[PDB]
DNA sequence: ATCGAGGAAGTTCATATAAAAGGCAAACGGAAGCATTCTCAGAATATTCTTTGTGATGATGGAGTTTCACTCACAGAGCTGAACATGCCTTTTGATGGAGCAGTTTCCAAATACACTTTTGGTAGAATCTGCAGGTGGATATTTGAT
DNA sequence: ATCAAATATCCACCTGCAGATTCTACCAAAAGTGTATTTGGAAACTGCTCCATCAAAAGGCATGTTCAGCTCTGTGAGTGAAACTCCATCATCACAAAGAATATTCTGAGAATGCTTCCGTTTGCCTTTTATATGAACTTCCTCGAT
């Protein structure tokens, strides 16, 4: 029947994704890796971290992903491509150096 | 990342919660118009090492107001310390 | 019980714009900002007193605390407009 | 006078979990 | 009768509280007279320049109350404030509306 | 040897009041007292209590000893946590008990929470610090229980750790010779307290 | 009142031509 | 950029001293292979507004201290403030 | 004959990477930061100390050396070997502005 | 009677960096405990480049250190190429790196 | 009537290397090195003292500014061979 | 109008001491002293400069009146530079002198840093500060020529630009009435010390 | 052009969260007045150090031409990311919930500024004394290539 | 099938620039000795705010399968940088008297600290009170595709 190319295309999800502003990852499973990571740096002693605090990381750690896919997808378009691969979030960590992850 | 559990078989794990279509729609907001298939195991590879990076810095923080309670404005300030300020809370 | 800038920021809302309102999860960027150019600048000319080895802040080294943090024409503004409200802190 | 493991600049960037 | 610091300099940011502030932080030991004067002059400048550029991003998206995502509109366009705030995240930010060319059509 | 159970000790002796010190380490049976001459009772307390664990690492570090230090803390404060009576139906230094501690979660890990008390007038301190089986344990919500042999009557600390409040029902029953619990309302602060409630209406029956 | 400093835009910073 | 001067000819310019075979030489130390035709009109632009954020920023520490002679420590310290501390003259 | 050009970059890179000079000569650059000087608050000619240009002088150099030893990665990412003005300048794009301007 | 560096099995001074604990006005008060502890992480720093150098001029052939036996003592060192990140040093030099893509 | 580490560096190199010397630009960086570390801790220990509100930089405040700032396993010893110079230095 | 004379004015100013401040102006004669009246003279010099040049580039921006001022600020300062002693020789307010100012290097200047001062004993008072082809005059290295036009001796102030020392003396000797110079060893530090070995060989032969 | 038939923007809404408005009161803090302590601006001066020039002298940059190594546009074969469509598992809301943990509170005490005076060590600075490294060749010894 | 022959490492004396050891003395600094200040440890006590269950409720992820947009390699067409040698012109070294400008030491008058008594601006707490931004629905109309 009536066929559209891909959902066509990709460019509504682009455009309505850099509209609004809401977080991406989902609140619980992300909480869960937060405090997997925070028992790792405290010889156990499990810590309670305020409702306010598992905010704080994820505002960052969105806005600094969405940044490094922004900053890797030059090169993937440098490279002739349009296809992002692992070879380019590799070398964007590689350009700034240890101010952009260690 | 120690675990003392022998009966080789697991959850996903504890990271496979950041899905598939999760790790898309960071991307998708970038600008990344299409993406391979080997960046949902590449980008939880950066997110496991950025935590790291600030909750190191937000668990001493607390640890030495001698506290439990990693509150908001720790993680402002493992932020601002690490070059990353963050005008939400602080 | 802390205080902080949100009052004296929206004085300044209703100087340049007479008609809009300000939401209060962005009145909290306002205030964090201010703690900001506030803590760069007097972070910083701490400095040019330590450097020249003198003791007090004078406004003189807030002048150059500002001519280096502001970039671009951003400064030329800034510098022109402390200096008009210090002529008239003492002319008064 | 003791030592840490003073290895090499010791790749990175590239990086994997333990698997 | 030639009343308080910030109106008889023609303020509006607190030139009493800043004084406090310069002696509490140890920045240095004495605090001339002359520098909060100039610092909160400094900074109701500051403010009155997000303001005037974070006013348009709320009336050209046709809202009269300023969202965080209308002050990131207007720091990150514009050439100065972009460059002050280089470092600075927004929480509840979003990003700007980036269109690569080669992604297009 | 070891170092991440220093951080139990370390953060546990720190909870330990000023006024009784060696009141708990002579009872705690670990540390020589020809060093206890050396161990200052005097100076601040971060210095002190990193000279303490300076002796518990070199003689000997095991977990399963430190939790006995945390039993002997809790048995002298007991007006801190609210208090929980149950009782077991149908059905000494326990021994025959040991063997049968707890006949679950075995395929978790071998040996998990286990840490006992040894006192007359059937006073152990049984300690549960839970877990999955994924997930070393919880070593900081434990869970006392404080039941007799002879009488059917136990005193079960708090415990915040739900999804085991019955699964320690049925464990530790089948672990004594019972078959049967009930959960009743005499939730109090004190054990004395609860002395009145409990063995004034069984050993007066 | 509240007078303006020339705010353009982001200006594509990164690239070097001599002026002309 | 200040200058008034006004004949349609002159010298090369002042920066057209940084030669082509420095510019080599600084790229072959940085494993360059092969160098284009075309860098040489590239770092002559790099090269000069990299030095407007440290002249600018060292004539404001030498004009502050009320000076005309820009001093080593000043340089150290315009660079210091820029983020890129230097070991040599401290 | 014009087959046996002695291979010389390859001797050339295998040779600065060993040594440690300065690279640019002194009175060429020593003119052009009198020029930049000049450019703020005209008139007045700074007197520079002569440890300062020497100051000034490892701390370009020692930039532009890790930038075309950071821009050069991209031009062998795209295939080439070469370096180009769309290599360099990418550099700069992600090196995410406090880093060239 | 005794300076406090030699009470301390140290080797930097104790009371010139309390001295500079004091005059630089980081706090009103300063511990007397404070600059035992930071003259001991300083000394542990500066024996560590120096040992990593140390190595480094043997290899080279020489028995003096010049700066360019610092650049490759930290760089071809993971923890303090991270500590002395953004720092370039006068006299450093690069390391030997090629490319790897030549022939 | 200037002072400088220049003793102090020289007098450690004896220590792990007996026969080596180091050249006067060698030494002239070991001074901006060890004037630079010594920046960053207590001019962060400052800071942990101001977030506190407390007003005395311990030594329990070197050393969660050592925690901060030394990256790796290098954090591990200079918190473990401090400490030791502190134990020594109390008990004397 | 004019921005950039500002730091050749503001600076030169805040040579002069505050014995002397006032004294310079009202003898530079280009401010009328009802604005005179507003400043106060009293408090500190620094901020007191910008209040001068806030009347003085608001009333009138001129470099060649800027120059003007710098010949009056070594009128009282005669005691610090080295004056050096010329003479010419083979050859009323010379104003065929004015428009011949600068009968030299046309391609550069058309004139050069033009000052004149209208001072009796014959004196001119002239201030010249080089510059190249496109190198703009070096504002802050004058060049004090004082001669008289009766007595063949000029009083010149050593200036520390060298490879323009012939290039001043012959394109004087041209553009004056003359067509020899000679160059003497007369190089002193004071006017009155020169006195006694110029005009009393001179006047009295 | 023939055409339905989607999609898309608009005002047709009213609701409930999130805001301006209001007055206190009070704990807080900033302004005023006045008498007292002190940094540092002005000024005159000793002298380290940058400019400016001459002149060799030679080290290297500039200018031109060739020939090969490399950049670019294409084309065609294999693969791989996106859409889609069908179901369930896992996020999220909301409430009660103890309750752990934090904030605030009142003491006294070991640890701290402070000042004076003794000395030591470090210590910084100059002048003197050894010593490593640059250096050129004594080129013999050398391995890649052209006999 | 072996000299040609710069290349690399070696060896060696040798000038010399740059560390190393002396030493004074002395200046400056730190260290012991008391004595009065004061913070912050420590315990106690009330409270906000967190973990932890139950649980509808459904929204959103997952698994599989199909197809076109895509990256990857190879080829030839063709441009553009390394190489070279050839010669001069610009950078380097040294000395240069030279002196603009940095530096170090006096002096006193403004400017800033400290204290008391003072008035008001600024935080909060409801509480009232207004409002703008929101979803859902209305209905017109733009716009896009099968022909």
């Amino acid at each position: 029947h009536q066929h559209s190319r891909r959902r066509q295309g990709w460019l509504k999800e682009i455009r309505k994704l850099q509209k609004s502003t809401h977080l991406l990852i989902r609140k619980l499973p992300f909480s869960r890796l937060a405090r997997e990571i925070c028992v790792k740096f405290t010889r156990g002693v499990d810590f309670n971290w305020q409702a306010q605090a598992l905010l704080a990381l994820q505002e960052a750690a969105e806005a600094f992903l969405v940044h490094l896919f922004e900053d890797a997808y030059l090169l993937t378009l440098h490279a002739g491509r349009v296809t992002l691969f692992p070879k380019d979030v590799q070398l964007a960590r590689r350009i700034r150096g240890l101010e952009e992850g260690l | 990342k120690g675990g003392a559990k022998r009966h080789r078989k697991v959850l996903r794990d504890n990271i496979q919660g950041i899905t598939k279509p999760a790790i898309r729609r960071l991307a998708r907001r970038g600008g990344v118009k299409r993406i391979s298939g080997l960046i949902y195991e590449e980008t939880r590879g950066v997110l496991k090492v950025f935590l790291e990076n600030v909750i190191r810095d937000a668990v001493t923080y607390t640890e030495h107001a001698k506290r439990k309670t990693v509150t908001a404005m720790d993680v402002v300030y493992a932020l601002k310390r690490q070059g990353r300020t963050l005008y939400g809370f602080g | 019980r802390k205080e902080s800038y949100s009052v004296y920021v929206y004085k300044v809302l209703k100087q340049v714009h007479p008609d809009t309102g300000i939401s209060s999860k962005a009145m909290g960027i306002m205030n964090s900002f201010v703690n900001d150019i506030f803590e760069r600048i007097a972070g910083e000319a701490s400095r040019l007193a330590h450097y020249n080895k003198r003791s007090t802040i004078t406004s003189r080294e807030i002048q150059t605390a500002v001519r280096l943090l502001l970039p671009g024409e951003l400064a030329k503004h800034a510098v022109s407009e402390g200096t008009k409200a210090v002529t008239k802190y003492t002319s008064s | 006078k003791s030592r840490r493991i003073s290895r090499r600049p010791s790749d990175w960037w590239v990086v994997k979990s333990e698997e | 009768k030639a009343k308080s610091r910030s109106s008889r300099a023609g303020l509006q940011f607190p030139v009493g509280r800043v004084h406090r502030l310069l002696r509490k932080g140890n920045y240095a030991e004495r605090v001339g007279a002359g520098a909060p004067v100039y610092l909160a002059a400094v900074l109701e400048y500051l403010t009155a320049e997000i303001l005037e550029l974070a006013g348009n991003a709320a009336r050209d998206n046709k809202k009269t109350r300023i969202i965080p995502r209308h002050l990131q509109l207007a720091i990150r366009n514009d050439e100065e404030l972009n460059k002050l705030l280089g470092r600075v995240t927004i929480a509840q930010g979003g990003v700007l509306p980036n269109i690569q060319s080669v992604l297009l059509p | 040897m070891d170092e991440t159970v220093a951080e139990f000790i370390k953060r546990t002796i720190l909870k330990i009041p000023m006024n009784e010190l060696t009141t708990i380490l002579k009872a705690w049976d670990f540390l020589s007292e020809n060093q206890l001459q050396t161990v200052n009772f005097r100076q601040r307390k971060e210095s002190v209590v990193q000279h303490l664990i300076h002796l518990c690492e070199e003689k000997r570090a095991s977990i399963s000893d430190a939790a006995l230090l945390d039993i002997i803390y809790m048995q002298f404060h007991q007006h801190q946590k609210v208090w929980d009576v149950f009782q077991m139906s149908k059905g000494f230094d326990m021994k025959q008990f040991k063997n049968s501690f707890k006949k679950i979660l075995q395929r978790a890990l071998k040996n998990v929470t286990v840490s006992f008390r040894e006192t007359e007038e059937n006073a152990v301190w049984i300690r549960i610090a839970w877990g999955t089986q994924y997930t070393k344990p919880n070593q900081y919500k434990p869970t006392y229980v404080v039941y007799y042999s002879q009488t059917p009557y136990a005193f079960t600390s708090s415990s915040m750790l739900r999804r085991n409040t019955p699964l320690l029902g049925q464990a530790l029953t089948i672990a004594s010779k019972h078959h049967q619990i009930v959960k009743m309302d005499l939730r109090s602060r004190y054990l004395d307290s609860l002395k009145a409630i409990v063995f004034k209406q069984y050993n007066q029956t």
